[PDB]
């Protein structure tokens, strides 16, 4: 039932997504990212890794409507 | 024409589901509707349908009754809320299809082109995956009778869609998914021998059956045609694999040095991360 | 006056074309119309659901044709069974499926046409697989406002559907509005089969024809190899030494786990030699 | 031959819906002229045009339908 | 007819029940790839054919006891050994 | 998470700045690429402590 | 007079919506596909069953879809001043 589960947020959010642009991490589990056009959001970043693959600056994809790092 | 089709489960519970209707009011013969298709390549694909009151009568076994005030405006009301939907043919439960079924499709030619009857299972019992599909062509016949009419076998495949996952895969909820890697493929091992040597014993009784009667069918010839392309190898007592014996282990080769190699290096991750770990907890805790 | 918890019944042949209709609308809102029997005042039953024609210049109160009904209700008496219409639905794929200003227009339209007349709404969007999704609501009374505003009855499924609370703007529409329960009335006769159907077509198409192979294995010690010194450099990372840097760090999972499973892959792919013979 | 008026119905009827696409548009496009079959992968033919519009978007919708490509240069 | 494999055939074998001279064998087998009852590819250091594929033609009432033999013999063989296999490794499921 | 997701789901959760506080209980709120809009309580962060 | 019926049914394949067009930039896997809009955004979206391999092509205009944004046809690019040239 938890690898079930681990299947689920394996698959989301899939497809589709928005380009867009890392800016800051102002604390964990979250962060403030630009998109595309330059919008600076709230987003919280994906549970599995929070260190490499965050980058001080880096361009990253959006879900379509939540805008999420993934 | 059409080489195979694409039957998705929600048409096919628009055949169960009418089956509920004339099941709980009777009487006879079986559920029989029109069928909407959507044909965006050769490959054929079903997506919705309606059934509509149909009657064949045993005596009069040839006698049937399509309704087509409710055939015609109806497509009407699905041409206007879905234009390329289109009705491709007909179908029925079957089981086992009845000679009067060449008048059915021949009436309907007027509509479409070909028509291809879908002969579904409100029941799944056996052997397989399940339902059916049929074409209607013409090929005549080696031993001189008139032109023939006798549907022939379309292969049938099961198909998803977006959005339409949602009621269906949330109301099973007591499958485990999938899972590819372990448990998977070595289910469908004891399946395709189950269902590839029943087939076969089955297959080979029938094919003794034809020595004592039921000859006609010769066949001819795709019973021994496609049984010799089986026979490029038996294999026979015992393989034959003297030149694919040392290739046999060879196969193995890195299957075996692969598995060895990384679970040594699996193990130096297990247990030397695991040990350091846990002496860390333990005794620094008391 | 007195009123009780309302619970929704609903067949799945009601259930497919709800987003079926609803996916070929897409990205558009439809309006539909729903088919079933009231049953009593705690419980309602829709056993049927039928498509309507899309609206491209927006869902209005006229897009219901009353001859439309007129005829269909005339083909469900030489079908089966000719049920009475009873309430109406709206797919909302381009949003989080909240009751429009339109949805609301249409309501004290309906609900004078019909008893209840229950507001159903549905999004393709929110999940795949094993989320109900959905929506359901019921326009209360604004009269009301004199008498009391807090039934019903039976705390269980009331307070069930008051949560998750689904976001705000859903709430926020809890004004005039309440919502309904649904649950599904047993298919199992064709819900067994509909598991059955669906795995014995996804099991290898014949669970036969699927038994990529050693290439997948170049690829796979790739993984197996190239993956594993990048991963076993952070254990050199564990030790400072010692200690100025920040611990503890678990590198472990989970492509251990994952070597693991390929073995276990690339062994039961070469039991296919020695299964299929003998 | 009688089936002509219950058929001319349905194309006022249709056209109700086009009087229903008279009122309103509140998007104005710009034509660009365009030619487009592509082979599968039975076979499906026709012609397409590519659309801009008044919001700077620019859209893809198949050859109009009503008025024909016949007319005019984009 | 055979089961064979038994897949390589000498020359000596063709050159007797098609009673040709061994200079011929050449054109005799290679005459057949082309024809496409055979695509087998020959062997000529030690001259001995070898086959590819196969053609079938017409039947007999002892190939159909020759099948029943050689059949239903890969039938028996392997479904006595499939439950060999799950017998032990079906504890591994559950 | 995945619910913390929904709460960030429908249109996304956006990073507002704020101009200028209003005695009036409404709050300035300006968006990178769009103009300066304006909410009002937002009773978690007090009109005072803008 | 059928040609009412076929003229109309043609209008009823006119109540499909229209797509975007943008243009590609580059393909992170075969599931997402970076695409940009003729508005500026760019986004990683999948594909259907009925398109090919020329559709990808070294930055060239697509046409994305306005649900899935996913890529119908491909049309060559022009800006068109050469027509009125
Ligand atoms: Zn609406």
């Amino acid at each position: 039932e938890f690898l079930h589960a681990q299947e689920e947020v394996k698959r989301i959010q899939s497809i589709p997504l928005v380009i867009g642009q890392f800016l800051e991490a102002v604390d964990q589990n979250t962060a403030i990212v630009g998109s595309t056009t330059g919008s600076n959001y709230y987003v919280r970043i994906l549970s599995t890794i929070d260190r490499e693959l965050l980058k001080p600056n880096a361009s990253v994809a959006l879900h379509k409507h939540s805008n999420a790092l993934v | 024409a059409v080489q195979k089709v694409v039957v998705h489960p929600l048409v096919l519970l628009s055949v169960v589901d009418h089956f509920n209707r004339i099941g709980k009011v009777g009487n006879q013969k079986r559920v029989v509707g029109v069928l909407l298709g959507s044909w965006q390549k050769k490959v054929l694909d079903v997506s919705n349908s309606f059934a509509v009151p149909f009657d064949e009568d045993d005596k009069d076994d040839s006698v049937w009754f399509l309704d087509h005030d409710y055939l015609e405006n109806m497509y009407g009301m699905f041409k206007k809320v879905n234009a390329r939907e289109r009705i491709v043919g007909w179908y029925h439960t079957g089981p086992k299809l009845h000679k009067n079924d060449i008048a059915i499709n021949e009436l309907m030619k007027r509509y479409c082109p070909n028509s291809v009857l879908v002969i579904i299972d409100v029941k799944p019992k056996d052997l397989g995956l399940p339902t059916e599909a049929y074409i209607s062509v013409e090929e005549v016949h080696d031993d001189g009778t008139p032109t023939s009419k006798t549907f022939e076998h379309v292969t049938s495949e099961i198909g998803a869609e977006e959005a339409e996952e949602v009621g269906v895969e949330h109301l099973l909820r007591d499958i485990k998914d999938t899972t590819v890697g372990t448990l998977s493929q070595r289910i469908t091992n004891q399946v395709h021998g189950l269902k590839g040597l029943n087939s076969k014993l089955l297959d080979i009784r029938s094919y003794l059956e034809k020595v004592a009667t039921g000859k006609l069918p010769i066949n001819h010839q795709i019973i021994y045609q496609l049984q010799d392309v089986f026979n490029l190898l038996p294999d026979v007592s015992l393989q034959e694999f003297v030149k694919a014996f040392y290739l046999k282990t060879n196969d193995q080769m890195v299957v075996v040095y692969l598995a060895s190699l990384i679970r040594s290096v699996v193990a130096l991750h297990n247990l030397i991360n695991n040990k350091i770990a846990n002496r860390d907890a333990e005794k620094k805790e008391g | 006056a007195v009123d009780t918890a309302e619970q929704v019944y609903i067949s799945s042949l009601a259930l497919l074309k709800m987003l079926k209709h609803g996916r070929a609308g897409v990205p558009m809102e439809v309006m539909g119309l729903m088919l079933g029997e009231f049953v009593d005042d705690y419980t309602v039953r829709v056993i049927d659901v039928f498509a309507m024609p899309q609206s491209g210049t927006g869902v209005s109160v006229e897009a219901v044709d009353p001859v439309f009904q007129a005829k269909m209700l005339d083909m469900l008496k030489q079908t089966g069974r000719p049920e009475m219409v009873v309430g109406w639905y709206h797919s909302h794929p381009g949003f989080g499926c909240w009751l429009s200003g339109v949805d609301i227009n249409t309501q004290q339209s309906f609900e004078a046409l019909s008893e209840r007349a229950v507001a159903v709404v549905v999004d393709p969007i929110q999940s795949v697989k094993g989320k109900v999704v959905i929506d359901a609501f019921r326009l209360i009374n604004a009269n009301m406002m004199v008498l009391g505003h807090e039934p019903r009855q039976t705390t269980s499924n009331l307070g069930h559907l008051n949560k998750p609370s689904i976001q705000a703007l859903i709430h926020g529409l809890n004004r005039h509005y309440y919502s309904i329960t649904i649950n599904y009335r047993k298919n199992e006769l064709e819900q067994k089969m509909l598991l059955n159907l669906h795995k014995k077509s996804w099991m290898e198409g014949l669970t036969l024809q699927d038994y990529v192979v050693k290439e997948m294995l170049e690829l796979a010690k790739n993984y197996n190899k190239a993956v594993e010194e990048e991963d076993k450099m952070t254990p050199e990372q564990l030790a400072i030494k010692n200690v100025g840097k920040q611990d503890p760090k678990r590198h472990l999972e989970e492509h251990v786990d994952v070597l693991m499973t390929s073995n276990i892959v690339q062994c039961l792919a070469a039991m296919l030699d020695t299964v299929v013979f003998k | 031959t009688h089936e002509l008026q219950a058929m001319k119905d349905k194309i006022k009827e249709n056209s109700e819906k086009i009087k229903v696409n008279k009122t309103l548009p509140y998007l104005v496009s710009n034509v660009i002229e365009l030619l487009d079959v592509d082979p599968n992968d039975s076979q499906r033919k026709g012609k397409c045009a590519v659309i801009k519009t008044s919001t700077r978007q620019t859209y893809f919708l198949p050859v109009i339908g009503l008025v024909d490509a016949e007319k005019l240069k984009p | 007819t055979r089961p064979a494999n038994h897949r390589q055939l000498t020359f000596e074998e063709i050159a007797k029940s098609a009673k040709i001279t061994v200079n011929e064998v050449e054109l005799l087998v290679m005459k057949a790839l082309s024809v496409g009852l055979v695509k087998g590819s020959i062997d000529e250091v030690d001259k001995r054919v070898h086959m590819t594929w196969v053609q079938p033609r017409v039947l007999d009432l002892q190939q159909i006891k020759g099948m029943k033999d050689r059949l239903e013999f890969w039938c028996t063989d392997v479904k006595s050994m499939e439950m060999l296999v799950e017998h032990q490794a079906h504890d591994i499921l559950t | 998470l995945r619910e913390e997701l929904q709460l960030l789901q429908e249109q996304g959760s956006y990073v507002g700045e704020v101009v200028r506080a209003m005695d009036k209980k409404k709050v300035l709120v300006k968006v990178h690429p769009e103009g300066k809009f304006v909410v009002d309580v937002d009773k978690n962060i007090d009109i005072n402590d803008v | 007079t059928k040609q009412y019926e076929k003229s109309e049914n043609d209008l009823k394949a006119l109540q499909s919506v229209g797509q975007i067009v943008g243009e590609v930039l580059k393909q992170l896997t075969e599931e997402k596909f970076i695409v940009k809009a003729t508005n500026g955004p760019r986004y990683v979206v999948g594909c259907r069953r009925q398109l090919d391999k020329s559709k990808l092509k070294p930055g060239t205009r697509v046409a994305l879809d306005m649900t899935t944004l996913t890529i119908m046809r491909y049309l060559p690019r022009e800006v068109d001043p050469l027509v009125y040239n």
